[PDB]
């Protein structure tokens, strides 16, 4: 079958400036070539068919071109809204589709806004706690936490998730689980996270006393 | 066996015959070979519902690789009708006028 | 104008599903239907496509025999059927019409329904809340489920301007687990009640929890 080839893997850029991405066919597909955005979770929206012929309904900035091996689709202007991956479709001889392009957003530092959770009670009556810290809008996605138990820092149990490049400020927001049994638990006093990110001047620590 | 999925082109143009068919020679430019080339006369370009009829038996393109030849002939209806080779998006036509 | 799936679940290694799509908004009988699949975190995989005949379906060589497609046009309904199901089949399953008569720029997806061939059991989530302390945030934290996915709101629905609901990770047990915050104005909070609506789908749990300080 006709295999299919984008780059770049991925690419950051600023609002503004003009995103460039290109897909190579192993064989000639005349213009027969189509373009999609596809957010997380949501469902792909074709933006360009035929090289170059633009959709209805969406934005001027988007264009298309090339023929028979190798093409590109530019966006002219980036906007918020362009955070997602970018497919490409041939469709001379069945369909083949690309790996994608994913497009991250450049924006101004932003400092996060530490959060953290105790345990419930709830969940302390089944032999597990579970203390969430959480990053609240942050840019950029990279931020170091770490865990101090009594002033002894943790390794093997925090696991982190990151929401998806918000598409409305092109922030993150960023979650640090830690696993423990309900028996570790009380066997200390006081928790806190040190968040360390780009836009601080000092790491920030946010804390919690078993009681107040 | 299955339907080609790639473009077609008219190589020459169709030419009334005898007594009204007409010949229709094209190109095919897929590599789905072989597959049966969809050819028919149609008169509402939504439904394709078959006008006419195809004269020519069970039309396959023979190869494997790009560029092959291939010739068909249709009974054109009375009237207007289009020509339609190829599927989807991809697909080519060409008007038809037949009077008697 | 719009496609519907409906069907995907959990499997087991082996089994069979029998997906369904409800087109409206167009003449279902004229255009051409096809099902694309993606992988978790994968690209886009084109499954089968249909348009009139037996000699109008293709079958992506990955599921030849297995998989089974069919058109109501009198209920303007696609189906997939997928039998001999192997866990690599585990993927997101969009229906999508072709833009005309087969082999086109694809011009409209319906939603995406996530079909998971698993073999291990499934798992009820539970919901512990995360108490609050220039303004405060507060959520739900699902613990421990299988497998994918949670729908998880606010209120209802009613609140959604700052929601932040993270993707799953997977535990160490085996079990994936995800929280969801909001960001609220602390001088709200007398007043203002928070509840959480949580949906795992796959062990029909629908679970509410109160999010008071």
């Amino acid at each position: 079958d006709i295999q299919m080839t984008q780059s770049p893997s991925t690419l950051s850029a600023s609002v503004g400036d003009r995103v460039t991405m290109t897909c190579r066919a192993s064989q000639t597909i005349s213009g027969w070539l189509a373009w999609y955005q596809q957010k997380p979770g949501k469902a792909p929206k074709l933006l360009i068919y035929q090289a170059s012929r633009l959709e209805s309904g969406i934005p001027s900035r988007f264009s298309g071109s090339g023929s028979g091996t190798e093409f590109t689709l530019t966006i002219s202007s980036l906007q918020p809204d362009d955070v997602a991956t970018y497919y490409c479709q041939q469709y001379s001889t069945f369909w083949t589709f690309g790996l994608g392009t994913k497009v991250e957003i450049k924006r101004t530092v932003a400092a996060p806004s530490v959060f953290i959770f105790p345990p419930s009670d709830e969940q302390l009556k089944s032999g597990t706690a579970s203390v969430v810290c959480l990053l609240n809008n942050f840019y950029p996605r990279e931020a170091k936490v770490q865990w101090k138990v009594d002033n002894a820092l943790q390794s093997g149990n925090s696991q982190e998730s990151v929401t998806e490049q918000d598409s409305k400020d092109s922030t993150y927001s960023l979650s640090s689980t830690l696993t423990l049994s309900k028996a570790d638990y009380e066997k200390h006093k006081v928790y806190a996270c040190e968040v360390t990110h780009q836009g601080l001047s000092s790491p920030v620590t946010k804390s919690f006393n078993r009681g107040e | 066996y299955s339907l080609c999925t790639a473009a077609f082109t008219f190589t020459k143009i169709p030419a009334e015959t005898l007594h009204g068919t007409v010949t229709v020679e094209v190109q095919y430019a897929g590599t789905d070979g072989p597959c049966k080339v969809p050819a028919q006369m149609a008169v509402d370009m939504q439904t394709l519902t078959p006008v006419g009829r195809l004269i020519t038996a069970n039309p396959v393109i023979t190869e494997s690789t790009e560029n092959s030849k291939m010739m068909l002939e249709l009974d054109p209806p009375f009237g207007d009708s289009y020509i339609v080779i190829g599927v989807g998006e991809k697909k080519i036509t060409h008007h038809w006028h037949r009077s008697g | 104008v719009q496609l519907l799936e409906s069907g995907g679940g959990l499997v087991q290694p082996g089994g069979s599903l029998r997906l369904s799509c409800a087109a409206s908004g167009f003449t279902f009988k004229n255009y051409a239907m096809a099902w694309v699949r993606q992988a978790p975190g994968k690209g886009l995989e084109w499954v089968s496509l249909l348009y009139n005949s037996e000699e109008s379906t293709y079958y992506a060589d990955s599921v030849k025999g297995r998989f089974t497609i069919s058109r109501d046009n009198s209920k303007n309904t696609l189906f997939l059927q997928m039998n001999r199901l192997r866990v690599e089949d585990t993927a997101v399953y969009f229906c999508v019409r072709d833009r005309s008569n087969g082999w086109s720029s694809i011009n409209l997806w319906g939603r995406g329904t996530l079909v998971t061939v698993s073999s291990a059991s499934t798992k009820g989530p539970s919901v512990f809340p995360l108490a609050p302390s220039g303004t405060a945030a507060l959520g739900c934290l699902v613990k421990d489920y299988f497998p994918e996915p949670v729908t998880v709101s606010w209120n209802s629905g009613a609140l959604t301007s700052g929601v932040h609901t993270f993707p799953a990770v997977l535990q160490s047990s085996g079990l994936y687990s995800l929280s969801s915050v909001v960001t609220v104005p602390s001088s709200s909070l007398g007043t203002q009640t928070y509840i959480c609506n949580v949906n795992h789908k796959p062990s029909n749990t629908k679970v509410d929890k109160r999010v008071e300080p």
